[PDB]
């Protein structure tokens, strides 16, 4: 919808970027790492669909790019963001 | 003579004034200072 929600959702992917990053090799079997903490509930916000413990954050990531190019590429659908306003 | 007192010479050395004693005491603490908010330092908790 308005630029500004697009922007913000891509700064909640590209933040869990950064945190994905920061929890490779950091991730191990006692600890609970604030890092890990702020990652595994980015996984969630997601999803407007369940808020489960993401086992595999594998799953949605994709489903979402998935979705996503099937969106940008039809001009039907992704139209709307080519207007001037 | 002489001999004899040196002898039975010998000297001690007392306080003029006997000390004042007192009893223990019960040790005692109480609070000081001022606290304010400390935040969880690991923030929101995964989910499940």
């Amino acid at each position: 919808m308005s630029r500004q929600m697009w922007l913000d959702t891509s700064a909640l992917l590209e933040a869990i970027s950064e945190y994905v990053v920061r929890c490779n090799g950091d991730t191990f079997s006692g600890l609970t790492t604030g890092d890990f903490n702020a990652l595994s509930n980015m996984f969630t916000q997601l999803s407007v669909s369940s808020a489960g413990y993401v086992s595999d954050p594998r799953v949605p990531l994709q489903t979402m790019s998935n979705m996503f190019v099937s969106f940008i590429t039809s001009t039907d659908r992704c139209g709307y963001m080519l207007r001037k306003t | 003579f002489s001999e004899l007192r040196n002898f039975f010479t010998g000297d001690v050395v007392i306080r003029d004034d006997p000390f004042d004693v007192w009893d223990g005491v019960k040790a005692t603490y109480i609070p000081i200072g001022v606290h304010g908010v400390r935040l969880d330092p690991n923030g929101d908790q995964p989910p499940l």
